[PDB]
């Protein structure tokens, strides 16, 4: 999981 | 170094998470404990806090110097959890200021801006086909800039999204969405100048206003499909310590398809149109500089803003989707992430910037913009 687009 | 330190404690509790060996949380949990203990009735309560995190760092820290590597990360989330309490009991990042910045500035500009681009479209949108490009482009830009708001409210509030998860699938999308639609709108424009000056004949045949808008229609669906696939791995993910809401990206266990995105992103996205445009241009300029170019020199600066604004983006994103999510390099773009997005955004406000500084090298702005779109 990563919070944002990247 | 105040807030360094709980960076640094941060950092490392996530490495401790993704921890491959006990060496590594040995190290992680040696690099907390020298953080933790480099950081009045108030100093003493917060050295006291310090105090049981060392004290839990260091029990910790006799776990992982046992060989109880999964144990040892146990007690890293508890100590997580009491770290939680001790700073809750008692700052946002340069690059996410930076970002904040740029997203107004880019959505004034582009709203005001593109809202009266299109307004000036739109007389003409069916008498001339450079009004139909602008005021594809305009729209595709705008559309995009109406996002702008949220996400900046969000990063405001550390990324908390408090907007639910369709909205947290959709609205970060746009600017993709805005990448792609204005590649291939920008590709079918740059055809038809190809066109206007090598095959005039064709396009004595051929132009009509329906050719322009199916080639709009045709491109905004593609843009679309090729938007889908990323939205559909939106997720958000509430967070208990502090307890908060994020929205993001979902590859777990899945990072070939996440390098799989990256890649297929840079090549559909960037590579290939900067080759084949370059040939374009390369192609028209040559011959033009051999021998309407108000128009095309226009054309030609929104073409080069889009590959200039999107380089940082791209770049980061194929690094980043190369590299281990507990590495520090990792850890540092993923934290430059909002502000790579908010150049890439400026893409979604420069082009009636260009437009109104070709007018200015023509000498109302309506008026002006009127005479430079056609
Ligand atoms: C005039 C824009 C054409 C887009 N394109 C680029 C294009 C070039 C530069 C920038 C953006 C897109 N390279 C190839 C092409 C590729 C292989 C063989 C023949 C044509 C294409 C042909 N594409 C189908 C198509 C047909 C008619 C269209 C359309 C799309 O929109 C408007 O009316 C397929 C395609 C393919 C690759 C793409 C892509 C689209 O977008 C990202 O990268």
């Amino acid at each position: 999981f990563a919070p944002x687009w990247r | 170094d105040l807030e360094d330190n709980w960076e640094t404690l941060n950092d490392n509790l996530k490495v401790i998470e993704k921890a491959d060996n006990a060496a590594q949380v040995k190290d992680a949990l040696t690099k907390m404990r020298a953080a933790a203990l480099d950081a009045s009735p108030e100093m003493k309560d917060f050295r006291h806090g310090f105090d049981i995190l060392v004290g839990q760092i260091d029990d910790a820290l006799k776990l992982a110097n046992e060989g109880k590597v999964k144990e040892a990360q146990a007690a890293a989330e508890q100590l997580k959890t009491t770290r939680n309490a001790y700073i809750q009991k008692y700052t946002l990042r340069v690059p996410d200021i930076l970002a904040l910045v740029i997203f107004a500035v880019v959505f004034l500009v582009g709203v005001l801006g593109n809202a009266l681009v299109v307004w000036v479209t739109a007389f003409e949108a069916k008498r001339t086909i450079n009004a139909i490009w602008f005021l594809n482009l305009a729209v595709a830009d705008f559309l995009s800039c109406l996002a702008l708001p949220i996400l900046f409210t969000s990063i405001v509030q550390h990324h908390h999204w408090p907007f639910g998860g369709a909205a947290c699938s959709i609205l970060p999308s746009l600017i993709l969405l805005n990448m792609y639609a204005s590649i291939l709108l920008l590709a079918t424009i740059s055809a038809d100048r190809f066109l206007l000056v090598f095959k005039p004949i064709w396009c004595q045949n051929f132009r009509g206003a329906g050719l322009a808008w199916i080639a709009c229609a045709v491109a905004w669906g593609l843009a679309l499909l090729l938007t889908i696939p990323s939205f559909l791995y939106r997720v958000v993910r509430e967070e208990y310590f502090p307890p908060k809401v994020l929205c993001g990206v979902d590859y777990s266990h899945d990072k070939r398809r996440e390098r799989a995105v990256a890649i297929v992103r840079l090549v559909l996205g960037f590579l290939w149109p900067l080759l084949t445009l370059t040939i374009c241009y390369t192609f028209i300029l040559l011959r033009t500089w051999s021998r309407s170019t108000k128009t095309l020199k226009v054309v030609v600066a929104v073409v080069a803003s889009f590959f200039i604004f999107w380089l940082p983006y791209q770049v980061t994103g194929i690094m980043m989707s190369f590299l281990e999510p507990s590495s520090p390099t990792f850890l540092l773009l993923k934290k430059l992430d909002s502000l790579c997005v908010s150049f890439a955004y400026i893409n979604c406000c420069i082009n009636p910037i260009i437009y109104v500084v070709a007018g200015q090298g023509f000498q109302s702005l309506p008026s002006l913009l009127r005479n430079v779109l056609t």
